RNA sequence: CUCUUACUUUUAACCAGUGAAAUUGACCUGCCCGUGAAGAGGCGGGCAUAACACAGCAAGACGAGAAGACCCUAUGGAGCUUU
RNA sequence: CUGAACUCCUCACACCCAAUUGGACCAAUCUAUCACCCUAUAGAAGAACUAAUGUUAGUAUAAGUAACAUGAAAACAUUCUC
RNA sequence: CCGAGCCUGGUGAUAGCUGGUUGUCCAAGAUAGAAUCUUAGUUCAACUUUAAAUUUGCCCACAGAACCCUCUAAAUCCCCUU
RNA sequence: GCUAAACCUAGCCCCAAACCCACUCCACCUUACUACCAGACAACCUUAGCCAAACCAUUUACCCAAAUAAAGUAUAGGCGAUAGAAAUUGAAACCUGGCGCAAUAGAUAUAGUACCGCAAGGGAAAGAUGAAAAAUUAUAACCAAGCAUAAUAUAGCAAGGACUAACCCCUAUACCUUCUGCAUAAUGAAUUAACUAGAAAUAACUUUGCAAGGAGAGCCAAAGCUAAGACCCCCGAAACCAGACGA
């Protein structure tokens, strides 16, 4: 514990004080970086690789209409309503090889990953959920034992 | 779970036992004790210096004496000896002293044959052969 | 009271051996004592000096007189 | 800094931080300039541009940001259209 | 200089008091 | 407490041999709880040491100090338990071989002082010790003379051998 | 310290080694455990070691004794009648090997 | 001094006894059993501590909220101080900032 | 570990009985300066870093290793011959007697473990044996567990048992991650 | 006071009884000069030196006693005064 | 010539810096399982005291020191002195 | 024991200040500065320690680094080779 | 050889469960524990401060009725120190146990007694045979300091090297703390026994599990995730405030 002074008896000064001197911390100015943060909806990505790589091994069925009961049923995503997240956001990374044909139902969708889907014969909607309804969609079972 | 030494009287006598033949309280005082078999166990190691310095200091006295009755002095001995590629050490030397006096005598008329040669070499200006013991044995 | 067994039991060996230096006891022959095999040590005894003895008129010469009287007054005195 | 909320026993975020700093998910810690916004008809062109970028932070003063925020402000977030999006992850980067 | 006075404080009597 | 010395008038030597030496008898007696102090005490203890049982008696007869009143009457009655129980025929044959004082067990007091301050006080104890032998007092010991002391320098001489050599 | 422990001179038993060698050693005791992590490289040195010791030192009598014991021990006794007792708790056996040979050739 | 001068009494332990025996019996109540019962739920002792783990600091806020209410004046009293000595410990002392 | 709670408990100085005073002046007393009797220096004094009960242990290994756990153990008493399969627990009779010199005949150690496939339906036969036994003790699969396979010298298993065992371990490697807990409905669990 | 003296009592000292306190790192506890954290029983160089009580003395042991009250320091207190 | 812990010689080698930092071991106690004249592998913790004018208790030193107490004779009746 | 009583409680008040801080063994290890109601203290550098990554570090050859001005200084910086 | 030493019980601690609670006759709110007379008085009303903010002046967590999670998020604040929700989510619960203490411990407790204080109030210490004491000349001994058995012989941190030999010879300026530096005539310590002081997050690291997933709903994830191991002392002011007790 070294000798005398603060160090040794166990009460030097606070995390972030500087001995006097304006801290860092405090000397840079404010700044809205993260205002609003916690309003902000969020959208976990699912890409064209990811959705051809769960179709291969058989954890989605492009024979039936794909939503997220199904994405997360497959254990393709995970998604937390909690952590303000609204869906899933379709994204074009793997457009190239892609060659599964899908309805699937997502929340937003980039211009390309649509041209993809529908290049192949399938068919991609973008539908709205709100925290509620994002929750019970995701895990039916738990809201089920409800009985609401 | 309260825990509580139970075997502090041995490792008491283990110091203790190094103190039985002091003087007075720290004989039996641990606290006194332990500080005088600390002194006592360093003052035995540094010891260990001053043994062989010592050693060598009474041979040297002692070869002195047996030099001396000869009239040789130590450092024409020991000196000499060497010249003579006599490689014999102080101890052995101050043991033959005591033990063994005729061949100290002769070591010691040796020495001084030695050293007249050295004397008479130094005096000639190269004319002189080498001394018959100023030869040296040469190792190759 | 302090809980434990070791210390107790180291103790109890160092008042053993104190007892027995205050009262040493009598002094007995080494073959009363434990680990003794007479026709071993017999053996063992010429092969340390090196002689290939006897081992019947080697155990003889241990023998005394004094060993011999003494072993038949017992004998007597058991009804033997 | 709290380490054990009285109600909760939970690390507690400084506020002061969450509101002049912002953390990149890689680790870079990115702020502004002090007096970027004080007495700029004294200041030149020159120093009014450096004045108003947007700065990473060192090495010493991430790691002090770092222990005075809670894991909440480090999960990775996908705010749609994030103007800092692409500054989250790092490209050949070697040590 | 303020007056420094330290009062004498007794022992507990029965530590003076046990009998055989 | 400790009580040893009453227990060693207890011990029975095994029949001598006919051929074995009369063996002197010992008496061991003592007194607990000496309202004495031990210190003055051993002078007294100390002064009779070694003398015999009647010169004891005379010595402690003529003592102005209270122990010596004590000690008498504890040699008193070890001397009757000698010829009585441990069959010593003279009762004048006695000597004492050991004489010693010990603490006893002590009460604490207070001593009150000024200034409202205070020591305390032991009130004080002590045992007395004694051993009688029956027999003469053994002779005592004769001054080293110069003829010893010669004869024991010399030997130094001749036992100090070269150090530190062969 | 050298001044709080005894001292002697150097010297030998019987005069040993001027007309001929004997060896001192003359009895080992062994008291190892049939069960008993402690006594584990005490077992091991009674399976290999000690038959091929007793071959090179035929004056030697060895005496193991297998009985409960926590803390094995062997016990050296010489001709001189000095005895010596080494405890080989948790030894592994090439230590107690190593100790062994050190008994037997000691005075 | 110090030191006992006779062994104490030797200690009996009967290893086989039925507490013994069974320990560890149901441990794998989860696993084996549908997941039913969660092997917390074996844990037997203080309402506020079956199945949870915290430093003093933590277990004290702990007790005073679920138990709290329940609990004796002095002892109350004692918990509440031992809370506010705790909180200035942790929170304002140590080698580390 | 993970079920211990030590009661252990002791006063700090502020919960010893009284203690309020200074016992006397900081200065001029020639003593050494003291704030309260229940001081940890002080006999009778608080304690300063005792132990602070109750106390909890608890914590969790992963499903998965607790899961691999008991494969181990059932490995090990197998490689080593500590393991024998039963077709079931009937014994002729309830005699104690019986079941000791029968493992004594098949050289069993000295401790052997029962384990039978429902509590409900263990042989009555065989509950009476173990009941009087100590070191025989009769378990449902439900119950196996690490320590008591190792603490027990010899494992046995009847054939029912072994395929509810491999049904179990093995669900562990092949299942998804969950969603949420294993007692709610699933598609295909419980079988 | 120059300039002190005599006597009595108390204390004192010895014998008997009773029996504290501060103090105490350990001590087998000399003098001179020199040295040194700058004033030495303990270091260097010299000198002195069988052991052990009792009674005096107060030069030293930087003697005991009270964590200096003077002085300064502390983002330590309190009393009082006030534009 | 004398003269180090420098260097050489026989054998061995982790074995001479405050604060701080890294590492290898370990006393006793309890628990699990061993062991069974005092142990082993592990899990734990009120887990180690030559020093805080430390706390409690014992006994020393100062010290048998400071200090303390009962008028006289007698037949213990009494008388005398103050 | 009154510059403002005593008792209990808040209270384990607070102290950048003094004192104390308990088994064994080995190893590395001595320090440019800045700010601060700050200089009896802290935070950042610097030094120091452990682990990790991969590549040069130290020692240095020529060549090269200012006029103004009185000491035309000892030197430094840079630097392949080794 | 004394003084002493040694002991294992008394009880106690932390949980669980369970709601809790008196009583012989007589006396007792006046000066309580006092058989027996003319009165009529009557309860409520924000805690503060230490302390943290390295001063301090706004401010500075204190069960308030479900574990968990949402979350240390929204939000509050000399926007500093720090304080801090809710919607929503949602499990278990079989007293008679103990890796708790064992006479300086554990309750202060053999007792709120002795003793201390006018009062409020403060507040101890300690016991130890055996199947039988209607077996008491009984239970051996061995162990701290202090003493005794047994004072002392030039010279010196009291020892070391040694030596035929205790000493004589040679070598050697106690310890701790504190300092640029201490034999220092700087601090603490008579001695023995017992007691008496490093508590944890953030990351990282090491070793297992599984792996684009990990985790026994929440959370994290561009090799991650889960679990474990391993780092943060003791004593001490003058003070401040509240409510009692005292002429
Ligand atoms: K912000
Ligand atoms: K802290
Ligand atoms: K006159
Ligand atoms: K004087
Ligand atoms: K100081
Ligand atoms: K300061
Ligand atoms: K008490
Ligand atoms: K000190
Ligand atoms: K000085
Ligand atoms: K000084
Ligand atoms: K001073
Ligand atoms: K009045
Ligand atoms: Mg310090
Ligand atoms: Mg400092
Ligand atoms: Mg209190
Ligand atoms: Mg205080
Ligand atoms: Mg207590
Ligand atoms: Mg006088
Ligand atoms: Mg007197
Ligand atoms: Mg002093
Ligand atoms: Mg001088
Ligand atoms: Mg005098
Ligand atoms: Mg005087
Ligand atoms: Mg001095
Ligand atoms: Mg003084
Ligand atoms: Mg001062
Ligand atoms: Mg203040
Ligand atoms: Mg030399
Ligand atoms: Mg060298
Ligand atoms: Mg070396
Ligand atoms: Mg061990
Ligand atoms: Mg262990
Ligand atoms: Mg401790
Ligand atoms: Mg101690
Ligand atoms: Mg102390
Ligand atoms: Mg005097
Ligand atoms: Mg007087
Ligand atoms: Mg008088
Ligand atoms: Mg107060
Ligand atoms: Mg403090
Ligand atoms: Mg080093
Ligand atoms: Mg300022
Ligand atoms: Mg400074
Ligand atoms: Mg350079
Ligand atoms: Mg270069
Ligand atoms: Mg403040
Ligand atoms: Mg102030
Ligand atoms: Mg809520
Ligand atoms: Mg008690
Ligand atoms: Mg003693
Ligand atoms: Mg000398
Ligand atoms: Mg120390
Ligand atoms: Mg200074
Ligand atoms: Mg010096
Ligand atoms: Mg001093
Ligand atoms: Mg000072
Ligand atoms: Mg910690
Ligand atoms: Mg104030
Ligand atoms: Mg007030
Ligand atoms: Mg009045």
């Amino acid at each position: 514990r070294g000798h005398k002074g603060e160090r040794q008896r166990g009460t030097r000064p606070r995390l972030g004080f500087e001995g006097g001197q304006t801290p860092f911390y405090i000397r840079i100015p404010k700044y809205g970086f993260n205002e609003g943060h916690s309003f902000r909806r969020q959208y976990k990505p699912l890409s064209l690789n990811r959705l051809q790589y769960l179709i291969d091994l058989g954890r989605v069925d492009p024979s039936q209409p794909i939503d997220l009961t199904q994405l997360v049923n497959g254990r393709g995503v995970t998604i937390q309503p909690l952590k303000r997240d609204y869906g899933v956001q379709l994204v074009e990374e793997g457009a190239d090889t892609f060659t599964a044909k899908v309805n699937i139902e997502v929340q937003l969708a980039s211009e390309l990953a649509i041209a993809a889907i529908e290049k192949n014969g399938g068919v991609v909607t973008t539908a709205f959920y709100d925290p509620r309804s994002l929750d019970i969609v995701c895990k039916p079972v738990p809201f089920f034992l409800r009985g609401q | 779970l309260r825990n509580r030494v139970t075997d502090r009287y041995f490792r008491i006598q283990e110091v203790l036992k190094h103190a039985r033949h002091f003087r007075g309280r720290k004989n039996r005082c641990y606290r006194l004790a332990v500080r005088t078999v600390i002194r006592a166990f360093v003052k035995c190691t540094k010891a260990r210096y001053l043994k062989k310095k010592n050693m060598r200091t009474l041979w040297i006295n002692r070869i002195t004496a047996a030099s001396q009755e000869h009239g040789l002095k130590y450092p024409a001995l020991i000196g000499n000896l060497v010249k003579c590629q006599v490689e014999l050490n102080r101890k052995v030397l101050a043991d033959l002293a005591i033990y063994e006096p005729k061949t100290f005598k002769s070591l010691a008329a040796l020495a001084s044959r030695r050293r007249h040669e050295g004397f008479a070499a130094a005096l000639g200006d190269g004319k002189e052969p080498e001394g018959i013991f100023s030869r040296v044995v040469q190792y190759h | 009271v302090k809980k434990g067994f070791r210390a107790a039991f180291r103790f109890q060996k160092e008042l053993e051996r104190q007892r027995l230096l205050r009262c040493p006891p009598p002094p007995v022959r080494r073959s009363e004592k434990p680990n003794w095999d007479y026709h071993a040590e017999i053996q063992a005894f010429g092969h340390r000096l090196q002689e290939n003895f006897s081992l019947d008129l080697l155990k003889t010469a241990f023998v005394n007189s004094c060993y011999i009287k003494s072993e038949e007054a017992k004998r007597q005195q058991l009804g033997i | 800094l709290t380490y054990f909320s009285a109600r909760k026993g939970k690390r507690k975020t400084v506020k002061a931080v969450i509101d002049r700093f912002l953390r990149l998910h890689c680790g870079l810690w990115v702020r502004r300039k002090a007096g970027y916004k004080k007495k700029l008809w004294k200041k030149t062109p020159a120093r009014k541009k450096r004045l108003r970028e947007f700065v990473f932070c060192n090495k010493t003063q991430s790691k002090l940001l770092d222990k005075m925020t809670t894991s909440f402000w480090k999960r990775r977030n996908w705010y749609v259209d994030d103007p800092y999006q692409k500054y989250h992850d790092r490209t050949n980067l070697k040590v | 200089t303020k007056k420094r006075f330290t009062p004498p404080i007794y022992q507990p009597k029965f530590k003076t008091e046990k009998e055989f | 407490i400790s009580r040893k010395w009453e227990k060693k008038n207890k011990i029975v030597y095994p029949p001598q041999l006919p051929g074995e030496p009369r063996r002197p008898a010992e008496i061991y007696h003592c007194r607990r709880q000496i309202k004495y102090s031990k210190d003055k005490m051993w002078y007294l203890a100390k002064l009779i040491r070694g003398m015999s049982i009647d010169q004891a008696l005379a010595q402690l007869e003529f003592n102005d100090k209270k122990g010596a009143k004590i000690i008498k009457e504890v040699l008193l009655e070890a001397q009757d338990m000698a010829v009585r129980d441990h069959n010593v025929e003279f009762r004048s044959n006695l000597y004492i071989a050991e004489s010693t004082s010990g603490r006893g067990q002590c009460l604490k007091r207070i001593r009150y002082h000024g200034r409202g301050r205070f020591g305390i006080m032991e009130k004080v104890y002590c045992h007395y010790f004694v051993k009688l032998v029956e027999g003469p007092p053994p002779p005592p010991e004769p001054p080293k003379t110069a003829v010893a002391h010669a004869k024991e320098y010399i030997q130094q001489l001749r036992s100090r051998t070269i150090v530190h050599t062969l | 310290t050298a001044r709080g422990t005894p001292s002697r001179f150097l010297a030998s038993v019987l005069h040993n080694g001027l007309g001929r060698y004997v060896q001192q050693l003359q009895r080992l005791s062994f008291s190892v455990s049939r069960d008993g992590a402690s006594s584990r490289g005490a077992r091991e040195f009674v399976e290999r070691e000690v038959i091929d010791f007793a071959r090179r030192n035929p004056g030697v009598v060895i005496y193991v004794n297998s009985r409960p014991c926590c803390v094995p021990r062997v016990v050296a006794e010489y001709l001189n009648g000095a005895v010596r007792e080494e405890s080989i708790h948790c030894k592994s056996v090439e230590e107690i090997s190593t100790l062994v040979q050190k008994l037997a050739d000691q005075s | 001094i110090g030191i006992r001068l006779t062994l104490p009494p030797p200690k009996v332990v009967d290893r086989w006894n039925e507490k013994r025996a069974m320990f560890g019996v149901y441990d794998n109540i989860g696993i084996l059993g549908n997941f039913e019962k969660h092997p917390k739920e074996l844990i037997r002792g203080p309402i506020w501590l079956r199945g949870w783990k915290g430093n003093e600091l933590q277990r004290c806020i702990r007790k005073r909220k679920m138990v709290g209410s329940r609990m004796f004046a002095d002892d109350l009293h004692n918990l509440n101080k031992r809370i506010r000595y705790l909180y200035k410990h942790f929170n304002r002392h140590g080698k580390f900032r | 570990n993970f079920k211990r709670i030590s009661y252990a408990k002791t006063k700090t100085r502020a919960e010893v009985r009284g203690g309020g005073r200074k016992p006397w002046p900081q200065k001029g007393t020639g003593r050494a300066r003291h704030g309260s009797i229940r001081s940890p220096l002080w006999r009778g004094g608080g304690v300063a870093h005792g132990p602070r009960g109750p106390t909890s242990y608890y914590y969790m290994l992963p499903m998965k290793v607790r899961a691999l756990g008991l494969k181990v153990a059932l490995t090990v008493k197998l490689a080593q011959d500590d393991l024998h399969i039963m077709d079931s627990l009937e014994l002729p009779t309830g005699d104690p007697q019986y079941l000791t010199e029968l493992a004594h005949y098949r050289r069993w150690g000295d401790s052997v473990l029962l384990v039978d496939l429902t509590h409900e339906e263990m042989p009555q036969s065989i509950v009476e044996a173990t009941s009087r036994l100590k070191t025989f003790n009769l378990i449902p699969a439900v119950g196996l567990n690490v320590h008591s396979m190792l603490k027990h010298q010899t494992l046995v298993l009847t054939l029912p048992t072994v395929a509810f065992l491999e049904d179990k371990l093995l669900w562990q490697d092949s299942r998804y991650r969950p969603l949420y807990p294993f007692s709610l409905p699933y598609s295909d669990f419980p079988r």
